[PDB]
Parts: structure tokens; C-alpha cells; sequence
């Protein structure tokens, strides 16, 4: 399983 | 009385909280005086997010592409750049709610209030410990990055985390306000894992006395142990070593209580060996282990 | 991922605690517009505290008993009087930092924020549920009285809470913002005792859903139950009852995660029943009850 | 044993 980056989307 | 995971007030940070969008990329920043701080994986769209070369991103960005808001005012960006894995963005306008500050580094075993923010607004606050192996267990969304771990000094805040990412395990990692991550981590989305973890014993200890205050007494006993007694069953029970300095640390507790630290620790040790036997410490029916000696002090006494 | 005990953002009720002090008893209150909200005690000695008429101990009191300090500055007061359990001090400045506010009592089983303070000062915020028996349990020293609790919606602060007391088994009791207290205790140094509480079961399913969420599954099984059936399990371990107004209000995390309210009943039967056999869920070797349904969708969404 | 008023001491 990855890391998952916590940006956003717009 | 009573005894409670409690946050430091969260004002001072809610002001200075902004939101970052690059492209469709959107994320929080911090704004003190006339810089913003972020995470630098905004300037990654999702293709980039598996083996990005920050540094190709980046340059290929100018100060426009960067959108900056403070509420529903935008901040021009004038500069950029970026320092380890955050982007420092100068913007047009000091914040006038930039608090007293400092950006610092903590280590496993410290504790630290978590604003969580999405598209620059607070959300909510609660307490968080950083782990033995550099992860914190915390409560993080998409949109979450960005959101800051902070302490309060005498209206001194310091800024101690900056929120970037989730390992598979759902646990998180971040970076200090200078962009080096805590633990063994990068961001990128690959596969990582953490460190086996261990149980800070210092702070087990802390929230024994912490309970002992609070009239909790029923797991206290007539023994005292060895530092190095207590040592191999803390081995045993993947619990941290004590060190002589988390004895000192627990002096104002032990001499409050009227408890050698030693005398705790036997009970340590009777509660690892048999456990609770369907009783509770502080409403609890675990050792809890994220308050640091400070953080029972700063509670059970004083504000 | 992840779940914790979350309060909400403290700064719009930091910027009106203010400190009150009548003679040599001290506390905090809650400064709004131009008037000042703080527990009806702080014009009592220790002396008074026992059996005091509070009618006559504030016509013995005139405005400039009362030192108000906002910070480092003093404000006037300009009026006194007293509503329930909470006395009401006109000021001559209205606090430039009043947010968008409403006075809300809440219901048993609802949780809100508390912003501890002394001295005038915030010290730290947390979650707090009011039990069943209109108790809370808190995190509460000498000097805390007139601390407040609060939810916020939009830019609204809906004050629901103000601490008074300690009763002696340790939880902590106090009124809403109109002095009216919650639970059959009244602001005197006497015996006094909450009745029997119990478990809020509609927060203890909406936790386990939120677990769900998390990935914390192994609770979970293929039988069903009825209310009825549920019901008399609960009311054997001292569970509130399940009403289907609390099947509704489950509806929204049910659907979510597929897992239907009757079913999640089935499991919270068997942990009652057979306990966890040393497992946890979300971090916990017990039950929680102190998150209400909207606390979790709240937090698994990520409003703000 | 009695409630506590939790006032402080000025």
C-alpha cells in the first residue's frame, strides 16, 4: 500500500 | 479535578491559518508576517505525486501560479521558495495577526495541540504525542496538509509540525516548520512504513501520578524497584528504558504525591505483569501513555 | 483516517474571557456585548458558602464591588443584576470581539467544547458530553468557575454551558447561560449526589461506525436483532434505551458503510455480552459513548 | 463530604 499525500483537490 | 487530553487554545493559530492552491492542488498554509508556509506537494497535480522532482516542479512554476487566501482576501505571492520538503511564499501583506512565535523541533515523547484546517478554515483542535517512531496518531483528511502542531508559552506559540501525509497503516507523518520530516519518511506516495513502535514509559508514569492525584490509588503497592530492574521489563513489554532524566523530570510529581518514582515503577510493573483485572486508571482500561509529566502538571495545578 | 476527541476552534470565545472579582473570591466570565456573564458565587466569602441567600448577599453588593479586567484592562461596571445562577454585570465597553452568538441548552447525551480558564485566561479545551444524569466530566481546578462550554456553527457561538461546582464524586456540574442548572444540584457547599448514570447508546453505535470507517471491522457479524430484543440487553448493562429516533439518526452513517443500524445493534450486543477478548477498537479497550452521531460525521467528512 | 464551588482566591 502507498502513502497517501493529504493535499486537496479544488 | 478530573484529567483530560486538553488542547491549548487555539485562537493565536486560527489567524494566522491561510489556504495554498496550485493548479487544482489545494492545501494549508501558514501565515506569519509577510510568509506563507506549505507543504511543497502542492505544486504537484495527482501524475506527480508518485515520483516527483520537486525541484523540476518548481522551477517551472512563477509567483502566479500560486493562490493565496486569507479568508475571501487573496495575498499576492512576490516570492517563492522552497526549504527542504515546505515552500516559503512571500507574500504582499503581513499578516496583523501574526502572534508571538518560534518555529521549533520536537522529539518522541512530546505532545502538541493539532488545529486540523481544510481550504484554510480550523476545523477542530485536539492533543496528539509524537511516537517513538517519529509517526503521530492523528485525525487527517484530504485537504488536511498544511494543518500545524503547535505548544503555547506565555502567549508564545510554538510551532512545532506541519501535517503532510498518511502511511498505509493510518498513522501520519509530517515535518517541522523548516520542511525536515520526523522519521524516516519522504513524500512522495510510495510504499513506506514506520519503525516498530515503543510506549513512552515516562509518560505512563506521569499519568500514574496523574491518577494518584486524582484520588486513583487501587494499582499502588509496598514495592520499590531497581532502575535496571524495571529496565528488563520494560524491554520485555516494548515500553521505552527510563533514562535518569525521566526520573529527574518526575520529581515535582513524586514529591506531590509523596511517591518515589521507583515506588511507581513497581506499580508499572505489577499493572504490565497482570494487568488491570476489569478496573480502570482515569477512565481508562489502558496504560495511556501520551501525556508528558509537563502536561499533568500544567493540568492537575495551576492553568 | 484516524478519530480523536475533537473540540472546536477556541479563538472566538477566547476574545471574551474576562476575570471577575468580588472581595477576595475570583473567577471567570463571559463578556458579550456590554454585559458580563459570570456564576452568581463570586459574591459569596467561603463563609457564604455553605447556606447563602444570594438575594441578600447581592443587596449588599454595588457595582464598584465588582473589578472586571478584560487582559490588562479594567472595565467599569455600570449595573448589576442577577438572573438564576448567573449574575449579569453591565459594563460601560461592548466587547469589539463579540462573535455572532446564541444561548442554546442542550440535551443529555450532546457533547460540546470547553475552554478552561482562570484568572480571565483560556488554559486549554476539550470535549466534554453531558451524561445522562446532567453531569459532565471534566477537567476542572479552583478558579475555573465561569469557564464555558460551546458548540459553533457557521460563524455562530452557541454557548451552552457554564461550570459552577464540583460534586464529591469528582464530576462537575454547572447551568446554561440564563443560570439554570442542569441536573437537581443547586450552588451550595452541601451533600449533594447525580443520580444513577447511563451509557448513551446512540453515541456508543455512532462510534462504531466511526471505527468502521477506520477500518476496525472485527466487532462486526452476520446476525441481526430487533429494538426490542436489543433493548432488553441494554437495559440489562444500564444502556439508555434505542428509540427509532436514534435508528434515524444513525440512517446517514448506516448507509455510509453499509452496515444496518438493527445490524451494528447485533454487534454491540455481543460486546456487552462477551466483552473484546483483548482486542480494541479505535485505540480503546472500552465502549465510548462520548461522540454523538454528528461528532462523527463531522470528523470522518472533514467539516469545518 | 460537600460540593465545591470552584471559584478561586484572589
Amino acid at each position: 500500500a502507498t502513502v497517501r499525500l493529504q493535499a486537496g483537490n479544488a | 479535578s478530573g484529567f483530560r487530553k486538553m488542547a491549548f487554545p487555539s485562537g493565536k493559530v486560527e489567524g494566522c491559518m491561510v489556504q495554498v492552491t496550485c493548479g487544482t492542488t489545494t492545501l494549508n498554509g501558514l501565515w506569519l508576517d509577510d510568509v506563507v508556509y506549505c507543504p511543497r506537494h502542492v505544486i504537484c497535480t495527482s501524475e506527480d505525486m508518485l515520483n516527483p522532482n520537486y525541484e523540476d516542479l518548481l522551477i517551472r512554476k512563477s509567483n502566479h501560479n500560486f493562490l493565496v487566501q486569507a479568508g475571501n482576501v487573496q495575498l499576492r505571492v512576490i516570492g517563492h521558495s522552497m526549504q527542504n520538503c515546505v515552500l516559503k511564499l512571500k507574500v504582499d501583506t503581513a499578516n496583523p495577526k501574526t502572534p508571538k512565535y518560534k518555529f521549533v523541533r520536537i522529539q518522541p515523547g512530546q505532545t502538541f495541540s493539532v488545529l486540523a484546517c481544510y481550504n484554510g478554515s480550523p476545523s477542530g483542535v485536539y492533543q496528539c504525542a509524537m511516537r517513538p517512531n517519529f509517526t503521530i496518531k492523528g485525525s487527517f483528511l484530504n485537504g488536511s496538509a498544511g494543518s500545524v502542531g503547535f505548544n503555547i508559552d506565555y502567549d508564545c506559540v510554538s510551532f512545532c509540525y506541519m501535517h503532510h501525509m498518511e502511511l498505509p497503516t493510518g498513522v501520519h507523518a509530517g515535518t517541522d516548520l523548516e520542511g525536515n520530516f520526523y522519521g524516516p519518511f519522504v513524500d512522495r506516495q510510495t510504499a513506506q512504513a514506520a519503525g516498530t513502535d515503543t510506549t513512552i514509559t515516562v509518560n505512563v508514569l506521569a499519568w500514574l501520578y496523574a491518577a494518584v492525584i486524582n484520588g486513583d490509588r487501587w494499582f499502588l503497592n509496598r514495592f520499590t524497584t531497581t532502575l535496571n530492574d524495571f529496565n528488563l521489563v520494560a524491554m520485555k513489554y516494548n515500553y521505552e528504558p527510563l533514562t535518569q532524566d525521566h526520573v529527574d523530570i518526575l520529581g515535582p510529581l513524586s514529591a506531590q504525591t509523596g511517591i518515589a518514582v521507583l515506588d511507581m515503577c513497581a506499580s508499572l510493573k505489577e499493572l504490565l505483569q497482570n494487568g488491570m483485572n476489569g478496573r480502570t486508571i482515569l477512565g481508562s482500561a489502558l496504560l495511556e501513555d501520551e501525556f508528558t509529566p509537563f502536561d499533568v502538571v500544567r493540568q492537575c495545578s495551576g492553568v
